[PDB]
């Protein structure tokens, strides 16, 4: 009635939470339920839409206005449009950040960056190397009898800085015309007769099969690589014709771009900023920190 | 006779034998009971780097400041047979095994996080996946590094680049001693095969 | 021809001419030994590619 | 699926019914990646409706 | 709803870390991934090479060269050839190492010896007991107008030394034609009047199924046991005919050995050695240790 | 293969699909020694490519 | 075999092919005891020959 043991000696090991940190295996903790196959059902009729917010390609194809750029009628040809907003006709190529501003407040000065992430951007930052075709949406804000030309190149690499001690922004005078030719460079010359918009979707092009997701965060004359090694290169918006109009309508126009990604891949879940992901939360006055 | 330097190719073998594979098979039944015919297998096992690697309490160490000596050793397979080759590739597995000769607090933990190649305690943020161990109840951590890279091989020489691939990133709250043995995933190996380097033997002292 | 065929064009690199007797690391034979960085193996020619 | 491992995972796949590459920008329906309808599917809920004997306590 | 235990009680054993020294088994580490089932891909488009430079046959086919002798018109018949290169005319027969040179810096003087391993010799230093066939191709640098009859010949056993305090090395007056005739030994006689190339593979002959990877490591005077049980014999190359050559060109040839090894079999992970593996770091300068 | 565990090995073991003595001169191809390709023999790309629903999180 | 454990023994028993009383005086062929031959049946010698992935180390 009572036989004996046949089994032989387990080895163990009491490693509690063991694999925690990944998303799939049997999880260990104790529900304070009734029923232990307690589930929840199936989302119908939970959220106003039957559809997955959750997916990386529906929240990275979410697009976002980065630039409102001013295109007036003095704006030099082959130059760059650099009226209106900060990184102007400079487009870094990539689901980081590029553009962040600092918040100084005060004995001493606390210097705090701030960041204006899309929802590409708000993934990215999440990991440490992405890959994705960037797409972008370049609307022009004009009338019917605003005409012009408009180039928009793509040039892969590093792109020309003006390196500050807190921050990164575009060298305007090596993106001329003469110092820097579209001549062999992917590009669209789009007429502004009657259209308004062309939608351009950048693939993925570099020696890496994975850039960084730092970009600008902490860059600045001396931490520059990271932000450099962020991007597959930089589009560049310069007039072939110079802005045409009459005295009857507005010497300028707005030139406004969306971005978002397409083909998206994140590689480690771990961001590679030297802090951990923060949101800013602006404080009541200017006096706060 | 013919004026000429050539090669034709002349090749002798000195004895009758049997099949050599016969007689290697026989004598690994009878004097090994198994066979090595690969060297990634080196690379599966566990080798120690490190008796002895003291750690001071609550410091975020990165592993490098121990491989970075350890593969230029030669001590390990790792790094004995990295002389051999030119690349690499695949993720690592590290253990350590507790050593602490003290008591240094009532609840003794062990913390590992990831972090990029060659960077420091603070250029990285402690989030991300982790492992955390307690000595008393498992004095062994036993973690693995997969390759989160931005190339799909990396040299064993310097780059233009850093943080092109994962590290390892170590904690503990109190100041442990531990030994120290790696190994690779079942997908590390090497690549280009080239010379070997000089071997150092034994060592002597004479007082002339 | 292609960009391709005109760099599969044979260049001339280099042009040497070894004289015996010379004791030159042209004629300096490859040594069994390295003890010190002082003593490398001596080359002909070196060419950093690509 | 090659493992070396008898268990090749830590759980049992369950099939989803997607016709898209769920990296991709087209929607995706989140009904058609579970089947858990108020059905049998559910595992208390097939125990209520089948009249099993824990559900009174035996 | 909540029926009773019905199991035994498994018997255990706290032993972490169990067979981590083997090469196959379930390992218990903790992957910092996202996955429990990551895995990378196989290894096409990733080295330059689809082979597997890994496998023993591969590393110990890759030839060295391990001797470079120096065949003088001056050099006996029947007596080896013993200029130019240390261990000269004789070539002990195996995968461990057999020359070493000894770096003696300082009182004291630290003497440390270094080896000059082909990857034959790399790979039977990291293993106990070795056992292969050992392949040499022995290359003559002459020209057409040099002629002369090599003697290759095979003795097994141990190798007739001269001991010293730190190295050990070959016995030449103990290898003539009077104390060692080639009467009774395998061996093969070259003539060189057009060819200059042998390829001898020496199988696997000894009274153990398994000889040392020890070699040279620790040999000398007093430790030289290990040395002689280290291989199976020696070839020596030893001049049948005195080197024929007009005062046209050289008065010598360069006797060029390569070495590697096939059908080799390794048996313990283990070396034999005092001390562990170690390679050299060649210091900046000769005062340095 | 005669062995008194009921358990032979710790792991399964996988073919190679290899003609050669792996101890052997001759070259190995590398690929033959293991079936890893872009294809559902890996795990996770079969999760994907076959729309289970943990890749979703349920 | 009548066994009250489901597991009846520790090991799974191998047939030996001896046909003599095990305590008897005559002698007893030490090779019929057990088949261990340089065959398939020895685990490392049968994952060699049929070449598979991990004595690769995949």
């Amino acid at each position: 009635s009572k036989p004996r043991n046949q089994n032989q000696v387990m080895p163990l090991q009491n490693v509690p939470g063991w694999g925690y940190s990944l998303y799939k295996g049997i999880d260990m903790s104790v529900p304070l339920a009734y029923d232990p196959n307690n589930e929840l059902g199936d989302l119908r009729d939970v959220f106003p839409s039957a559809v997955d917010e959750m997916a990386i390609g529906y929240v990275c194809g979410n697009p976002a206005i980065k630039h409102v750029l001013t295109w007036s009628t003095t704006d030099v040809v082959q130059n760059p449009i650099s009226n209106g907003d900060d990184w102007g006709g400079v487009i870094p190529v990539g689901m980081p950040c590029y553009s962040k501003t600092i918040r100084a407040v005060k004995a001493t000065s606390t210097k705090t960056e701030v960041m204006d992430p899309a929802p590409c951007e708000y993934v990215a930052n999440l990991f440490s190397y992405w890959r994705a075709t960037m797409c972008y949406r370049i609307t022009v804000v004009k009338t019917a009898f605003h005409t012009g030309r408009l180039e928009i190149f793509f040039e892969p690499g590093s792109i020309p800085t003006v390196r500050t001690a807190d921050n990164l922004g575009p060298d305007q005078t090596q993106l001329n015309g003469t110092i820097a030719p579209s001549d062999n460079n992917y590009k669209y010359i789009l007429d502004l007769t009657n259209d308004t918009e062309v939608t351009i979707k950048v693939p993925y092009v570099s020696n890496k099969m994975f850039m960084k997701t730092v970009g600008i965060y902490g860059a600045h004359d001396e931490d520059n690589w990271n932000f450099d090694e962020s991007f597959t290169g930089f589009l560049c918006i310069r007039p072939i014709t110079k802005l045409m109009a009459p005295d009857t309508v507005s010497q300028k126009v707005s030139i406004v771009v969306w971005k978002w990604a397409e083909d998206v891949v994140v590689v480690e879940p771990k961001p590679l900023t030297s802090g951990p992901t923060q949101v800013y939360n602006p404080p009541a006055v200017a006096r706060d920190l | 006779i013919n004026l000429s330097n050539k090669t034709d190719e002349n090749t002798i073998s000195f004895f009758d034998s049997g099949d050599p594979e016969r007689m290697n098979s026989e004598a690994l039944m009878r004097g090994c009971g198994e066979q090595i015919v690969n060297l990634r297998p080196l690379l599966r096992t566990f080798r120690t780097i490190n008796d002895n690697w003291s750690l001071a309490a609550n410091t975020k160490t990165p592993i490098t400041d121990l491989t970075n000596t350890a593969d230029a050793e030669g001590r390990d397979y790792m790094s004995y047979l990295s002389f051999l080759y030119r690349f690499y590739r695949g993720g690592r597995r590290y253990k350590f095994f507790n050593t602490t000769p003290l008591k240094q607090s009532q609840t003794c933990y062990v913390r590992s996080f990831l972090i990029p190649r060659n960077y420091t305690a603070d250029e990285i943020n402690t989030d991300g996946p982790s492992h955390i161990t307690y000595p008393v109840i498992n004095p062994v951590h036993e973690v693995e590094v997969p390759f989160y890279s931005q190339y799909r091989k990396i040299p064993i020489a310097s780059t233009t680049d850093k943080g092109y691939d994962s590290s390892l990133m170590y904690y503990t709250n109190v100041g442990t001693q531990q030994i120290v043995a790696r190994a690779g995933n079942d997908d590390f190996t090497f690549g280009w095969m080239i010379g070997t380097p000089q071997l150092q033997g034994i060592t002597k002292e004479v007082a002339n | 021809h292609s960009i391709i065929q005109f760099l599969q064009r044979p260049v001339l690199i280099d042009n040497i001419e070894i004289v015996a007797g010379t004791t030159a690391d042209n004629n300096t034979a490859l040594s069994r030994y390295v003890l010190d960085r002082t003593n490398p193996q001596k080359y002909i020619k070196q060419w950093t590619l690509p | 699926p090659t493992s070396e491992n008898p268990k090749i995972g830590p759980i049992s796949e369950v099939a989803s019914g997607v016709k898209t590459a769920a990296n991709g920008i087209e929607r995706i329906p989140v009904l058609g990646e579970i089947a858990k309808p108020v059905t049998a599917a559910v595992k208390w809920f097939a125990d209520i409706v089948g009249g099993v004997a824990a559900i009174f306590g035996w």
